[PDB]
C-alpha cells in the first residue's frame, strides 16, 4: 500500500539503530570457552574470578555423601546376616552417626568427615556395599566416600565429575563476566553437556580464547588431557583459535615430585632422558626435580602445539595455582597478545 | 552399518604375549585413524594407541611404549595390537575404537563412556 | 546389571524391526519417480520461473 | 637556472622602473631630441640629434649574467627622429651584443620524466586497486576503508603534477616569443592561478594526512584504546580531508592580503611557505614515531615465537621494508642518510623518485599481494569455471 | 546372561538384513536409467540479507515463504522479509550460543535453543505489543539440536542428550520422550503429515518416530560416521539423510532401506543440510567447503553448485511454494537463491 512499505521500512531503521548499538557491545567483548580437564581446579579458578569482582551446590554434595553413609550403616546392620565391623570403636562411630540420622541443618562436623572415613575403610562396612546393592543405595557413593577428604577440606569446590556423579547440574552453560582494565571478558564454563563435544566445541570456534585447565601433578589424567588438547589443536574448525593452557595444580605436583613416591618416570617414559630447558625460569627457591617435572609436562603440550598452525594460532602455557589472582591478569595479557597478532597479520606485518 | 568387532585376548601370564585382530566393516578402512582404547577394572576408558590411514603416524600411551606395537592391514580392513611383555596392570577389556570422521586429524570422542564407533572389546586377563 | 536391561532393550526393539510389512526396492523407486513427474511442472527451481513471475527480482 | 614564469615578472618589473622613468625624469631641453620610448625589449632614453643611443642590455633577460655589461644601440637622426630600418619599417636597433650564446624543466629533464612515468605507474596501479576494494564485498572493512582514501589521495596528487607540468609545457610553447608575455602575466594575474595552486596545495597535504591516518588507524589497533568502529571512521575522514583545510585556506589568505604577486609562488623572507611545511613535517614525524613503535612490538612478537636468528632478520626486514610506503617514512630516512652540500642529485633525484612511485608500492603492497584479496581471485576463478 | 543376549541381537540384525536385501530386486538407478537428466541448474543471488554480527547456525521459512527466522550466536533472533530484505524482528536472547530456530506455521510464534539446554518459546503478536518469551521448556541435559512445531501447542526438539522430546507448550511439560538413539540427535525433520517424525545423530543412524504412540518404527543405518541432517521427501515416503562420511543418502520408508548415495570422489567434507525442492527432484545439500551442491535425487547426479559463501554454509531451507532456497552461513549472511 506504501504505507505498509514505509512502516516497513521504518520499523527496518529501528531495528538497525539497535543493531548498530548491539554491535559495539560485541565488538568490545572478549569470549572465552573455559575447559577444563577432569578435576583439574577450573572450579576454584572460576570461584576466585567471580569473588575478586556452580560453587553454591557444595553443600547438596555433602548431603549426598551423608544421605549414603547413613544408608550404608543402618541397611548394612539390617542384613539378613548382619556384617560386623572389623572395630567395635569403628562401630561406636557407627552408632554415633546413626544417632546423627534426620537432622535438618546438619552441621557436617570435622568428627563425622573422621567418623565417616573410619567406617569408609571398615571392611564390614565395606561387605555390606558388596550386598549393598541388594538394599536401595544412592548411586554416587562409591565415589563420594571415595574422595571424602577432599570434600573435608573446607576450601573443597565441587568439581564437574562430582556434579555429574550427582544430579545438581541444570543450566547447559555457565557464565561468569569480568573486568581488566576496563576491558570487558566473557567467560563460558560448560555445565550440563554429555562427555562427546565433537560436535558442541564448533560453537567456540570465534571466541578469543579457549582457556585449557590441566591438572599438572596427576601422573592417566594427563595423557587424556594431551589427546583433548591434540584434538583441539588439530580440529579443522578450532584452527585459528588460541589456546590460553592453564597447567594448572603446581603446588600438587612440586609436593608429589619431591616425595619420590611416585616417578613420572613410569607415565611418560621418555621424561627419564628430558633435560630442563636452558631457558627455563623456576620460581626462585624451588629446586632442580620439581622444574624438571614442570617444564617436562609444559613440553608435551607445546610438541603438539608447535607441530602445527605456527602463525594462525598460538597457545601460552602458564604454571598455575587455581587460587592464583594472576590468572585474570594472565588471560588480559594473552589476549592482548592475541589480538595484537590478528592486527599484525591483517597488515601482513608477522 | 558401522561395525568393529575386536578379536583374541583371553588369560596369559606376565611377560607372555597376545595378539589383538580387529574386524572392521561398514565404512571405508582406509580413510579413518584407528585407535586401541582400554578399561581397566574399575578405571574408566583410557586411550592405548593410535594408528594414521596409512599407517605411518604411530602413537601409544607411555605404560606400553616398547611393548605394544599396532598396526593395520588396509586391504583386509583389519587393525592389530601384538602385547608384548603383557603385565598384571594390562588386565583390561581392550576396545577397537575408530576415529569419528574421515580424512581428520582431530580424533574427539574415542574415550567417551558411550561411544559409537567403538566395538564390544575383548577381555585381557594377566 | 544395568548392561543387561540395555541389551534386552535392543533385543525387544530389533524384534518390533524385524516383523514389518517391506515392499519392493523396485516398488518403492516407481513410486518416487511417478511423485517427481506428477508434480515436474510445479517445481519452480526445476524450471527457471519467468522473470515477470519471480518475487525475487 | 632561469624559468619563464620569473622572467615574464621580471620583464613586467622593468616595464614599471621604464614606465615610471619617461614620467619622473625631465625633458631634455635641447633641439630636436627624439622622444624616450619602450619598445617592449628596452627602455630607451632621450637622443641627442645625430648621435647613437646606447642602453644596458634589459636585466630581466635569462642571460643578464653572460652579458652583464653590455649595450644595446638605436641611431638618433638629425632631424630628430630615430633612424628607420630596411622597408623604413620601424626603429633600427643593434641588439647583436645582447643575444644569446638554464631553465629547471631542462636542467632536470630525465628528473622530470622519471617522476611522471612513477606517478602514472602509480596513477594506474591505484585505480585498478581501488575499483578491487570497491568491488568485492568480502574486502570491505575499516582498513580497506582508509585504504581507498589513502589511494584516493595519492591519486590527486599524482592528478596535481600531471596537471601541473601539462599547464607550464602548454604556457611555455605557445607563449614562446616575448610578444606574448603578457598574456602569461595577465593569467599569473588572474584570480584561477591562485585557485588551481592551492587546490595543488591541499591535494598534497591531503595525502600527507592520509598518510597519518593509517599510521594513527593502525597505532590504536595494537594500542588497545576502545572506541566506536561507527564514530572512529568519521574522525579519520574528517582529519585526512579537514585537518589540511586548517594550515591550507589560512595560507592562501595571508598570501593573498601580504604577498599576492606571482599567483602565490614567489616566497619572500617572511617565509608564509611554514604554514604549509610545519603542519605537513608534524604529519611526517607523527608517523615516524608510529612506524618506531609498531616496528618495535613486530621485534617483541618475533622473540616470543622462538624462531631462529637468520630468520626473524628476514622477517623484521620484511615487515619493515613492508610499512615504510604505508606510512611515509622514507622521507625522514632519507633526510638521515644525506648530508648538506651532484651531491644535491642523489638527495634530489630519490626523494622525487621515490614519492612518485610510492603509490605503486602500497598499491602492490596491500592490495595486489594481500593474501585476503588474492584468494578473493581465486574464489572467482572457480565460480566463474562452474558457471 | 549378557553374552547371549548380545548374540540374538546379531540374528535380529541378520534377519532383518536379509528381509532388506529380499526387498532389493532392482536399483534405484536402473529404475531411472531411461529418465532424461535435470540439465545443468543454475541458480543466483537475488537477496543477501546482512546484519548478522557472527555465525549463523540455523534457518527456518515461515509457510508463508516470505519470512523466515535466522539465529547467530551474536545472540540474535531475526525475522526477515525476503522479498524486501527488510528485518521485521530483532530478538535479544538470554543466551547467545544458539543453535536451532524454528517458525510456528501459524506465524505466531518462533522458537530456539542451544547450549542453554533450553527450547524457548517468542510470541509474535502478543496483545500488549511487543516480542517477548512466553515459554520456556527445561527438559533435556543436553544441547538443543533442533525444534519444530507441530502447532502452536506442541513442538518436537532434538537435543545432545540422545533423546528427543514433544512439549505441551502449555504446561511447559515434556509429553513424550523418544528414546534409542546412541550419539547426539542432531537434526528432526516432520512428516508432512506431522504423524510421523525422522531423525539423524551422531551414531550414524537415523530414526523413525511415531509421535502418537511414542515409539521407533525403523531405524535406517548405511551411513559411515555422524548423520548432521535430515529431511523427509515431499511424499512423506521417503527421507535424504547428510554426513560427516561427504555422503548424502536417500532412505525409503516402505522398502526400509537406503536407495539412492550421493557422493563425488572431490567431495570430501561432511553435509551440513540438506532439502529437497518441491516436486522432490532436486536435492540442496550444504558442505563444509563453503558450498551448496544441487543433486538429481532420481539419478544420483549433481546438477549444479549454490558457490557464493564465504565460510561453512550451516543451513539450507526451501520455501512452502518452491519459489527460493536458503542458506545460513558462518559468515553471518543469508543468501537467497533462486
Ligand atoms: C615555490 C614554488 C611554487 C613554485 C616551485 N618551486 O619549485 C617547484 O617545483 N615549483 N612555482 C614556480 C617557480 O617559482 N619556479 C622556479 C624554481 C623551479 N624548480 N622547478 C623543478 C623541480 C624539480 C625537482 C624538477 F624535477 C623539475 C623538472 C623542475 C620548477 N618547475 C615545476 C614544474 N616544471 C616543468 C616540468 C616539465 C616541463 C615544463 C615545460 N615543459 N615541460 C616538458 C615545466 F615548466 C618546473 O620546471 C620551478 C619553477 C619554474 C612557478 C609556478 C607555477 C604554478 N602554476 C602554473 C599554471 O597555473 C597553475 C596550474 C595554477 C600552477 C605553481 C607553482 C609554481
Amino acid at each position: 500500500q506504501r504505507n505498509e512499505e514505509k512502516a516497513q521500512r521504518e520499523a527496518n531503521k529501528k531495528i538497525e539503530k539497535q543493531l548498530q548499538k548491539d554491535k559495539q557491545v560485541y565488538r568490545a567483548t572478549h569470549r572465552l570457552l573455559l575447559l577444563g580437564a577432569g578435576e583439574s581446579g577450573k572450579n576454584t579458578i572460576v570461584k576466585q574470578m567471580r569473588i575478586l569482582h556452580k560453587a553454591t551446590k557444595v553443600q547438596d554434595i555433602k548431603n549426598n555423601l551423608k544421605e549414603a553413609i547413613e544408608t550404608i550403616v543402618a541397611a548394612m546392620s539390617n542384613l539378613v546376616p548382619p556384617v560386623e565391623l572389623a572395630n567395635p570403636e569403628n562401630q561406636f562411630r557407627v552408632d554415633y552417626i546413626l544417632s546423627v540420622m534426620n537432622v535438618p541443618d546438619f552441621d557436617f562436623p570435622p568428627e563425622f568427615y573422621e567418623h565417616a572415613k573410619a567406617l569408609w575403610e571398615d571392611e564390614g562396612v565395606r561387605a555390606c556395599y558388596e550386598r549393598s546393592n541388594e538394599y536401595q543405595l544412592i548411586d554416587c557413593a562409591q565415589y563420594f566416600l571415595d574422595k571424602i577428604d577432599v570434600i573435608k577440606q573446607a576450601d573443597y569446590v565441587p568439581s564437574d565429575q562430582d556434579l555429574l556423579r550427582c544430579r545438581v547440574l541444570t543450566s547447559g552453560i555457565f557464565e561468569t563476566k569480568f573486568q581488566v582494565d576496563k576491558v570487558n571478558f566473557h567467560m563460558f564454563d560448560v555445565g550440563a553437556q554429555r562427555d562427546e563435544r565433537r560436535k558442541w566445541i564448533q560453537c567456540f570456534n570465534d571466541v578469543t580464547a579457549i582457556i585449557f585447565v590441566v591438572a599438572s601433578s596427576s601422573y592417566n589424567r594427563l595423557q587424556a588431557a594431551l589427546k583433548l588438547f591434540d584434538s583441539i589443536w588439530n580440529n579443522k574448525w578450532l584452527r585459528d583459535t588460541s589456546v590460553i593452557l592453564f597447567l594448572n595444580k603446581q603446588d600438587l605436583l612440586a609436593e608429589k615430585v619431591l616425595a619420590g613416591k611416585s616417578k613420572i618416570e613410569d607415565y611418560f617414559p621418555e621424561f627419564a632422558r628430558y633435560t630442563t630447558p636452558e631457558d627455563a625460569t623456576p620460581e626462585p627457591g624451588e629446586d632442580p626435580r620439581v622444574t624438571r617435572a614442570k617444564y617436562f609436562i609444559r613440553d608435551e603440550f607445546l610438541r603438539i602445539s608447535t607441530a602445527s598452525g605456527d602463525g594462525r594460532h598460538y597457545c601460552y602455557p602458564h604454571f598455575t595455582c587455581a587460587v592464583d589472582t594472576e590468572n585474570i591478569r594472565r588471560v588480559f595479557n594473552d589476549c592482548r597478545d592475541i589480538i595484537q597478532r590478528m592486527h599484525l597479520r591483517q597488515y601482513e606485518l608477522l | 552399518q558401522v561395525q568393529l568387532q575386536e578379536s583374541g585376548g583371553g588369560l596369559v601370564q606376565p611377560g607372555g604375549s597376545l595378539r589383538l585382530s580387529c574386524a572392521a566393516s561398514g565404512f571405508t578402512f582406509s580413510n579413518y585413524k584407528m585407535n586401541w582404547v582400554r578399561q581397566a577394572p574399575g578405571k574408566g576408558l583410557e586411550w592405548v594407541s593410535d594408528i594414521s590411514q596409512s599407517g605411518a603416524s604411530i602413537s601409544y600411551t607411555g605404560s606400553v611404549k616398547g611393548r605394544f606395537t599396532i598396526s593395520r592391514d588396509n586391504a583386509k580392513n583389519t587393525l592389530y595390537l601384538q602385547m608384548n611383555s603383557l603385565k598384571p596392570e594390562d588386565t583390561a577389556v581392550y576396545y577397537c575404537a575408530r576415529c569419528p570422521a574421515p580424512f581428520t586429524r582431530d580424533c574427539f570422542d574415542v574415550t567417551s563412556t558411550t561411544y559409537a564407533y567403538r566395538g564390544q572389546g575383548t577381555q585381557v586377563t594377566v | 546389571t544395568a548392561s543387561i536391561a540395555q541389551a534386552r532393550k535392543l533385543v525387544e526393539q530389533l524384534k518390533m524391526e524385524a516383523n514389518i510389512d517391506r515392499i519392493k526396492v523396485s516398488k518403492a523407486a516407481a513410486d518416487l519417480m511417478a511423485y517427481c513427474e506428477a508434480h515436474a511442472k510445479e517445481d519452480p527451481l526445476l524450471t527457471p520461473v519467468p522473470a515477470s513471475e519471480n518475487p525475487f527480482r | 637556472t632561469v624559468s619563464l614564469w620569473e622572467t615574464v615578472q621580471k620583464w613586467r618589473e622593468y616595464r614599471r622602473q621604464c614606465q615610471r622613468s619617461l614620467t619622473e625624469d625631465p625633458p631634455p631641453a635641447t633641439d630636436l631630441f627624439c622622444n624616450r620610448t619602450f619598445d617592449e625589449y628596452a627602455c630607451w632614453p632621450d637622443g641627442e640629434p645625430g648621435s647613437f643611443v646606447n642602453v644596458s642590455c634589459p636585466w630581466y633577460l635569462p642571460w643578464a649574467s653572460s652579458v652583464p655589461q653590455g649595450h644595446v644601440y638605436r641611431f638618433c637622426t638629425a632631424e630628430g627622429l630615430w633612424l628607420q630600418k630596411d622597408n623604413s619599417s620601424l626603429p633600427w636597433r643593434d641588439l647583436s651584443e645582447c643575444e644569446e650564446s638554464s631553465s629547471p624543466e631542462e636542467q632536470l629533464l630525465f628528473l622530470y620524466i622519471i617522476y611522471t612515468v612513477g606517478y602514472a605507474l602509480s596513477f594506474s596501479a591505484l585505480v585498478i586497486a581501488s575499483a578491487i576494494l570497491l568491488g568485492f564485498r568480502h574486502l570491505h572493512c575499516t582498513r580497506n576503508y582508509i585504504h581507498l582514501n589513502l589511494f584516493a589521495s595519492f591519486i590527486l596528487r599524482a592528478l596535481s603534477v600531471f596537471i601541473k607540468d601539462a599547464a607550464l609545457k602548454w604556457m611555455y610553447s605557445t607563449a614562446a616569443q616575448q610578444h606574448q608575455w603578457d598574456g602569461l602575466l595577465s593569467y599569473q594575474d588572474s584570480l584561477s592561478c591562485r585557485l588551481v595552486f592551492l587546490l595543488m596545495q591541499y591535494c598534497v597535504a591531503a595525502n600527507y594526512y592520509w598518510l597519518l591516518v593509517e599510521g594513527v588507524y593502525l597505532y590504536t589497533l595494537l594500542a588497545f584504546s576502545v572506541f566506536s568502529e561507527q564514530w572512529i571512521f568519521r574522525l579519520y575522514v574528517s582529519i585526512g580531508w579537514g585537518v589540511p583545510l586548517l594550515f591550507v585556506v589560512p595560507w592562501g589568505i595571508v598570501k593573498y592580503l601580504y604577498e599576492d604577486e606571482g599567483c602565490w609562488t614567489r616566497n619572500s623572507n617572511m617565509n608564509y611557505w611554514l604554514i604549509i611545511r610545519l603542519p605537513i613535517l608534524f604529519a611526517i614525524g607523527v608517523n615516524f614515531l608510529i612506524f618506531v613503535r609498531v616496528i618495535c612490538i613486530v621485534v617483541s612478537k618475533l622473540k616470543a615465537n622462538l624462531m631462529c636468528k637468520t630468520d626473524i632478520k628476514c622477517r623484521l626486514a620484511k615487515s619493515t621494508l613492508t610499512l615504510i610506503p604505508l606510512l611515509g617514512t622514507h622521507e625522514v630516512i632519507f633526510a638521515f642518510v644525506m648530508d648538506e652540500h651532484t651531491l644535491r642529485f642523489i638527495k634530489l633525484f630519490t626523494e622525487l623518485s621515490f614519492t612518485s612511485f610510492q603509490g605503486l608500492m602500497v598499491a602492490i603492497l596491500y592490495c595486489f599481494v594481500n593474501n585476503e584479496v588474492q584468494l578473493e581471485f581465486r574464489k572467482s576463478w572457480e565460480r566463474w569455471r562452474l558457471e | 546372561e549378557l553374552d547371549q543376549l548380545r548374540q540374538e541381537a546379531e540374528q535380529l540384525k541378520n534377519q532383518i538384513r536379509d528381509a532388506r536385501k529380499a526387498c532389493a530386486d532392482a536399483t534405484l538407478s536402473q529404475i531411472t536409467n531411461n529418465i532424461d537428466p535435470v540439465g545443468r541448474i543454475q541458480m543466483r543471488t537475488r537477496r543477501t540479507l546482512r546484519g548478522h554480527l557472527a555465525k549463523i547456525y540455523a534457518m527456518h521459512w515461515g509457510t508463508d515463504s516470505r519470512l523466515l527466522v535466522s539465529a547467530s550466536q551474536d545472540g540474535k533472533l531475526i525475522i526477515w522479509d525476503s522479498y524486501t530484505t527488510n528485518k521485521v524482528h530483532a530478538i535479544p536472547l538470554r543466551s547467545s550460543w544458539v543453535m536451532t530456530c524454528a517458525y510456528a506455521p501459524s506465524g505466531n510464534y518462533v522458537a530456539c535453543g542451544g547450549l542453554d539446554n533450553i527450547c524457548s518459546i517468542y510470541n509474535l503478536k502478543t496483545r500488549e505489543g511487543n516480542v517477548r518469551v512466553s515459554r520456556e521448556l527445561a527438559g533435556h541435559t543436553g544441547y538443543l539440536s533442533c525444534c519444530r512445531f507441530l502447532d502452536d501447542n506442541q513442538i518436537v526438539t532434538s537435543s545432545g542428550d540422545t533423546t528427543c522430546a514433544l512439549w505441551d507448550i502449555e504446561t511447559g511439560q515434556q509429553t513424550t520422550t523418544f528414546t534409542g538413539h546412541t550419539g547426539d540427535v542432531m537434526s528432526l525433520s516432520l512428516a508432512p503429515d506431522t504423524r510421523l517424525f525422522v531423525s539423524g545423530a551422531c551414531d550414524a543412524s537415523a530414526k523413525l518416530w511415531d509421535v502418537r504412540e511414542g515409539m521407533c518404527r525403523q531405524t535406517f543405518t548405511g551411513h559411515e560416521s555422524d548423520i548432521n541432517a535430515i529431511c523427509f521427501f515431499p511424499n512423506g515416503n521417503a527421507f535424504a539423510t547428510g554426513s560427516d562420511d561427504a555422503t548424502c543418502r536417500l532412505f525409503d520408508l516402505r522398502a526400509d532401506q537406503e536407495l539412492m548415495t550421493y557422493s563425488h570422489d572431490n567431495i570430501i567434507c561432511g553435509i551440513t543440510s540438506v532439502s529437497f525442492s518441491k516436486s522432490g527432484r532436486l536435492l540442496l545439500a550444504g558442505y563444509d567447503d563453503f558450498n551448496c551442491n544441487v543433486w538429481d535425487a532420481l539419478k544420483a547426479d549433481r546438477a549444479g553448485v549454490l558457490a557464493g559463501h564465504d565460510n561453512r554454509v550451516s543451513c539450507l531451507g526451501v520455501t512452502d511454494d518452491g519459489m527460493a532456497v536458503a542458506t545460513g552461513s558462518w559468515d553471518s549472511f543469508l543468501k537467497i537463491w533462486n
